This record gives structure tokens, sequence and C-alpha cells, in this order.
């Protein structure tokens, strides 16, 4: 069935560096991705619900996009409370496949 | 009351769920048991006509 | 604001079987549809099933299809996931999810249908583990 693909697996930071998580998808989806992370220990929890949405009570800081198989996440660093993984989730299809994750941290 | 209840669209192939404030003077139980299954007061006589 | 948390998880031995719970509050549980994804260790999420408001059209994975049985009681606004056959690889923090839009508007034949959905809100997983 439709499978993701996220991209870098893994990467370092620091405060103020623009990182940009994206990923690729196998079939057209149109814009139906919502993009998460979770802290260790932590659930997961929501940071754009649509292509190009941003989720309510996240910073206005937090950016991301694309269309079809192609999407991608938009970060600044400005905080040192963002490091964890940063999961790709799509839906719009029977099986809701997740991605595989990308941590990023400080050197 | 705060009811609830699916309802019809243009599309006869499709139905839509949709909700809407109602005195209780014009909703009766229908089985006296669940506390929900409200119906309309008319509903058992005649179709009322909207204005 | 919305409060969700999950119990009845635990050791249990492979082949057996085991039940799941979820609890909910803050909300009307009766209009939101509600979703099982697991977390195993190291790699990625995964989702394993889902159920309507309604109780009924319950999806599974192929993965779990006819091992897990979902399963939801609105009278106490509760959600339930039976495990049947359980193995070794099926170890993972179980989380309890619920869906961003409620399940008013068009359909097709299930009242939540025909609307896409995200899992906005997450419990806090309960790990489920089995070995010799
Ligand atoms: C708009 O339209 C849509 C579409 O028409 C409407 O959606 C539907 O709305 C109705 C009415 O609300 C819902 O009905 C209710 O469904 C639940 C859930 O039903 C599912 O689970 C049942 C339980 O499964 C057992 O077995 C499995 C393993 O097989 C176990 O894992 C479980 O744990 C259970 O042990 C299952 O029985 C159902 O399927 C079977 O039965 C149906 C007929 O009932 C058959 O068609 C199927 O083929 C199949 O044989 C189904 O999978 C039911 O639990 C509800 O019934 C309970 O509640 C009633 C109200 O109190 C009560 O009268 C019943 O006796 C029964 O009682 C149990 O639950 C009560 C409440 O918690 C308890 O108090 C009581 O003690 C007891 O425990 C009811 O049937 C539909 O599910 C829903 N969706 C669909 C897809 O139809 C929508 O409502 C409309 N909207 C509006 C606003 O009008
Ligand atoms: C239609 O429904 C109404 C409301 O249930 C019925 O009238 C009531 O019936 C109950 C039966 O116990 C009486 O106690 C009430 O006094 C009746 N009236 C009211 C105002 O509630 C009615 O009989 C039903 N059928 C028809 C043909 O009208």
């Amino acid at each position: 069935d439709i499978q993701m693909t996220q991209s870098p697996s893994s990467l370092s930071a620091s405060v103020g560096d623009k990182v940009t998580i994206t990923c690729q998808a196998s079939q057209s989806i149109s814009s139906w991705l919502a993009w998460y992370q979770q802290k260790p220990g932590k659930a997961p929890k929501p940071l754009i619900y649509k292509a190009s949405s941003l989720e309510s009570g996240v910073p206005s800081r937090f950016s991301g996009s694309g269309s079809g198989t192609d999407f991608t996440l938009t970060i600044s660093s400005l905080q040192p409370e963002d490091f964890a993984t940063y999961y790709c989730q799509q839906y719009n299809s029977a099986p809701f496949s997740f991605g595989q994750g990308t941590e990023v941290e400080i050197k | 009351k705060n009811c609830s209840f699916n309802m019809t669209t243009e599309l006869r192939d499709k139905r839509q769920k949709v909700y809407s404030l109602f005195y209780r003077l014009d909703i009766v139980p229908i089985n006296e048991n669940q506390g929900s299954e409200y119906r309309l007061i008319n509903c058992n006589t005649s179709a009322c006509t909207q204005a | 604001e919305v409060q969700l948390v999950e119990s009845g998880g635990g050791l249990a031995k492979p082949g057996g079987s085991l039940r799941l719970s979820c609890a909910a509050s803050g909300f009307t549980f009766s209009n939101y549809w509600m979703n099982w994804v697991r977390q195993t260790p190291g790699k990625g999420l995964e989702w394993i099933s889902g159920i309507n408001s309604g109780g009924g059209s319950r999806s599974y994975a192929d993965s779990v299809m006819g091992r897990f049985i979902i399963s939801r009681d609105n009278s106490k606004n509760t959600l339930s996931l039976q495990m049947n056959s359980l193995r070794a690889e099926d170890t993972a923090v179980y989380y309890c999810a619920k869906v961003d839009d409620d399940d008013y508007g068009y359909f097709d034949t299930v009242p939540g249908d025909l609307k896409k959905y995200y899992l906005k809100y997450w419990g806090r997983g309960v790990l489920v583990t089995v070995s010799s």
C-alpha cells in the first residue's frame, strides 16, 4: 500500500539555524499531510494539519509546504525546545502510513 | 435541548448529520427508557408545513 | 480541556488474549472518531485500527486484521480494543488518539466518513509486551 519516505534521517543543529525536514510520497495525496513531533517520553503532538496550514497554539515560527508527493517543513531553531523526532504522517488513505521519523539535536 | 439527527440533502445518494436547538414542548420521547431517541410531537399524526 | 487516558495494558503471553481500555472526558465522546496506533521501540509509529462515532464500520490494518477487535461504549464515554492471539512482534506503547473535527457534516454511509482526519489529541499510551 501507500508508504511515505522522510529525509534527512538525522542531522545536527544549533540555536538560530534553519533546518527543513522533507518527506516524499509514492502516490499523489494532493495536500492531506500533517506533521508531528515527539519529545522523549511524551506523546506525539500536532504542529501542521494541512500541507501548508498552521496548528492552533503552536508558535507562528513553524511552517512548511509541498503538494503531490513532495512536502517540506520550515524550521529556524529560534528555540532550544524543538529538539526531538519530527514525524511525517499522511492521511486520505486506508492505512494512514507514518514516516520513519527524523531526529535533530545540538552539536 | 441541543438535538442532533441524520438528514438528507440534494444528492439523493448522500446524507448528512446536523444539529439544532428545539424547545421541550416540541419534542416527545419515543420509548421513555433511553433518555435519548426523542421525536417531534407532530410526527405521528401529520407532517407540518414550514412557514 | 480535553483529557484522554488509557489503561489495561501489561504483560501477556504469546497466543493468549488481552483487552485495552481508553476513557475520555471534557468533550462529546459520541461525536468523534477514535483510532488506535502503536509505537514500537526504535522505528516509527504505525496505525492499526479505527472506529466511527457510532461504533460500526471498524477498520484495521493488514498486520492486525482478524486478531485485534476494536469497540467503544458511548454511554460510558470509553473505548476498548480486544487483543486475541498476540505475538512477540506486537510489542509497543499503544496510544489512544482522537480525530480533530467532529462527524457533523455530509457523509456517504457512515456519519463521519467523507471527511479527512488526523490524530490531534493523544492519550498517555500504555506499554504491552509478551515473552516466554
Ligand atoms: C446516522 O446514521 C448512522 C448509520 O445508520 C447511524 O450510525 C449508527 O447508529 C446506531 C444507533 O446509535 C449505532 O447503534 C449502536 O451500535 C453499537 C455498536 O455496535 C457494534 O458493536 C456491537 C457490539 O459488538 C459485540 O461483539 C464484538 C465482537 O463481535 C465485541 O468486540 C464487542 O465488544 C461486543 O461484544 C455489535 O453487536 C454491532 O454489530 C452487530 O449488531 C448489529 C445490530 O445491533 C448488526 O447490524 C451487526 O451485523 C452485528 O451483528 C456493532 O458491530 C451497539 O452497541 C448499540 O447497541 C447497544 O446500545 C443500544 C442502545 O442503548 C441497546 O439498545 C443495545 O441493546 C445495545 O446495548 C449495549 O450497549 C448499551 C450502550 O452502551 C448498553 O447500555 C447495553 O448494556 C449493552 O452493552 C447500537 O446498536 C450504530 O453502531 C451506528 N453505526 C453504524 C455503522 O450503524 C447514526 O447513529 C445516525 N445518527 C443519528 C443521530 O441518527
Ligand atoms: C401520537 O403521540 C402522542 C404523544 O405520545 C400520543 O398522545 C399521548 O399519548 C400518551 C399515551 O400514554 C398520553 O398519556 C398523552 O396524554 C397523549 N397526549 C399528549 C399530549 O401527550 C398520541 O396518542 C399518539 N397517536 C395519535 C394518533 O395521536
